């Protein structure tokens, strides 16, 4: 069901098997550089989310390495790395070096078929709009890569909800599900609507 | 404006639209050792003959992906870089844009470094608007900075060079030298074209050598053993 969907939850505890399988997973996690420990990040049930598709994983600092560990642990091979060059409204760039960019690892799992590889390039030039916000350009790159398929974002905020996407995160407002398969499986697993332990 | 959309529509890469101390450069130029250089087939050469131990190593193995004798990450990983790095020292490793971003990090850790920066060389195509695993068109290269022991930005932006030109941007030298890391500076797989004051360049294609280990060491003998390369001699 194409329009935006979301679930306010603790991603550590949600049973994500009710959500089905996705062509694209994206995450902008609170790496421990309110955060998740390295073990909690390793233990996220990413493997159930896909059979064949791509993972987009934002990383900074020591998560450049830990994110690679997680990606591999979860069953992905890193096959690309997007960099977002941060600019102001006039397109100028904002410990050893000043940082002008943020990194998004791109992982592949299985053997995806029917994706449109090579339409976009691996450099995003876009405005730092609000602090903690990634650029909205990534949604269009992902949509051209895999049009109309179901996608899931982890640790998203209200601004992140998008058609074709299910968004998970604890700053979202309630639960808004429209896909009948997902609605059914959510009701059976969570008949009282509460998501614990 | 969505420059990703624009690239899809026109072929102009987003980085085409990015727009836009001397006394310090002078001190570096004054402290620089004479350029020193040595032809050596690094596959067959005991790099322990390169003394003394270096404060900075710039490592530029010729990867196959640069062309479209090449070195694989198997070859590179087996270089004994820890045998020539000073206990406190730095490494700058050109990793390309493919599996090197992963294998180059294994190399750094194998040689005893931790990565402290990821310098991206972003290539514009203002003048001319495919790995099978690639998801996106690859328009940049990475130079990983590693540290061992106890003004610039992590981006270099130039136009993509002509085919068959494998040179890296000279700006990487500016970044390295502005760190003031010491004066023993080694460039492995450098070329006649990269030779530079303040650097020892070692590589297979050099046409001439002037390297002498005792002469080289005399540049850093007391009272000069600990200069950062950014102070008066
Ligand atoms: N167990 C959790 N379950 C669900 N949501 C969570 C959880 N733990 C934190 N979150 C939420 O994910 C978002 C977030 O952390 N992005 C990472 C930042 C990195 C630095 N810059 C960009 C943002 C926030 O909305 C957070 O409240």
């Amino acid at each position: 069901l194409f329009p935006p969907q979301w679930i306010c939850c603790d991603i550590r505890y949600l049973d994500v098997s009710i959500l089905g399988k996705f062509a694209v997973v994206m995450a902008d996690p609170p790496w421990d550089i309110g955060t998740l420990t390295d073990d909690e990040m390793r233990r996220l049930n990413i493997p159930v989310l896909q059979d064949d598709g791509f993972l987009f994983l934002w990383v900074t600092g020591r998560a450049m390495e830990l994110g690679r560990e997680c990606l591999n642990l979860w069953g992905y091979e890193r096959v690309d790395e997007i960099i977002w060059v941060k600019t102001n409204q006039l397109q100028r760039i904002i410990h050893w070096l000043n940082h002008g960019k943020e990194h998004c690892l791109v992982g592949v799992k299985g053997n995806p078929q029917g994706f449109n590889q090579g339409l976009d390039c691996d450099v995003i030039v876009a405005e730092v709009r609000s602090t903690s916000h990634k650029p909205d350009e990534i949604y269009g790159m992902i949509e051209r890569l895999s049009p109309g398929t179901r996608k899931i974002e982890l640790f998203g905020r209200p601004h992140n909800v998008q058609p074709n996407w299910i968004t998970l995160g604890n700053q979202l407002d309630g639960i808004h599900l429209l896909d009948p398969d997902v609605v059914a499986r959510f009701k059976q697993r969570y008949p009282d609507g509460i998501i614990s332990k | 404006n969505d420059y990703c959309q624009h690239f899809v529509d026109t072929g102009h890469r987003p980085q085409n639209f990015i727009r836009d101390i001397r006394l310090k450069d002078e001190l570096i130029a004054k402290s620089n050792t004479p350029p020193m250089y040595l032809q050596a087939d690094i596959e067959a050469f005991d790099i322990r003959e390169l003394t003394p131990k270096f404060d900075v190593i710039l490592l530029e193995p010729p990867l196959e992906e640069y062309y479209r004798k090449c070195w694989t990450w198997d070859d590179i990983m087996k270089l004994e870089i820890d045998e020539i790095a000073a206990p406190r020292s730095f490494i700058f490793l050109w990793c390309g844009s493919g599996e090197g971003l992963d294998l180059g990090r294994v190399c750094l850790r194998k040689w005893g470094y931790r990565r402290c920066e990821d310098i991206c060389w972003i290539k514009t195509n203002k003048n001319n608007p495919l790995d099978p695993k690639a998801v996106f068109q690859r328009t940049k290269e990475h130079c990983l900075m590693g540290i061992k022991g106890t003004v610039d930005i992590d981006l270099i932006i130039t136009e993509e060079p002509e085919i068959g030109n494998i040179e890296k941007p000279v700006e990487i030298f500016h970044i390295i030298e502005h760190f003031c890391l010491g004066r023993r500076r080694l460039h492995l797989f450098g070329r006649d074209s990269t030779i530079r004051p303040g650097w020892l360049t070692v590589g297979p294609t050099l046409t001439n050598s002037n390297y002498n280990a005792e002469t080289y060491a005399s540049y850093f003998s007391a009272p000069n053993s600990y200069l950062t390369g950014c102070t008066e001699e």
